[PDB]
């Protein structure tokens, strides 16, 4: 059952990392544009951050 | 705009700081069910996370702030 915790503490991250993702697109601005290079390297580099705490939960 | 919008953009700093509180409290959790070197990389990401969304949000406030000193600057006299 410690198991089912942190799986499930797990899927609480990933709905945090997609609220995330959902306001860096609201804040797309903040990087020059929501299509900006320099927007999409911050949301990839949040994925592989999330990637592996998730990884590791599972 | 977003970026000419000292409001706004100290609203989205909330936001950003929200996620980050919410981020710090669950890996807090995380890291107690998980009761070393697979420890490391997980106190990693979640650090390299938390501090992501706090340069967004000091970006937004240290720019929120120098629009405020662009416009003062200019009607001064």
């Amino acid at each position: 059952a410690h198991g089912a915790m942190i799986r499930a503490q797990a899927g609480l991250l990933e709905a945090e990392h997609q609220a995330i993702v959902r306001d860096v697109l609201a804040a797309g601005d903040f990087w020059g544009g929501a299509g900006s290079v320099a927007c999409q390297e911050f949301i990839t580099q949040l994925g592989r951050n999330f990637q592996v705490i998730y990884e590791q939960a599972n | 705009r977003f970026m000419t919008d000292p409001h706004a953009m100290r609203d989205m700093a909330g936001r950003f700081e929200v996620h980050a509180q919410t981020v710090e409290d669950e890996a807090r959790r995380m890291w107690a069910s998980a009761q070393l070197d697979t420890m490391a990389q997980m106190n990693q990401a979640f650090r390299n996370i938390v501090n992501m969304l706090h340069g967004v949000r000091d970006g937004l406030v240290r720019d929120a702030n120098n629009y405020e000193q662009q416009e003062q600057a200019s009607q001064q006299i």
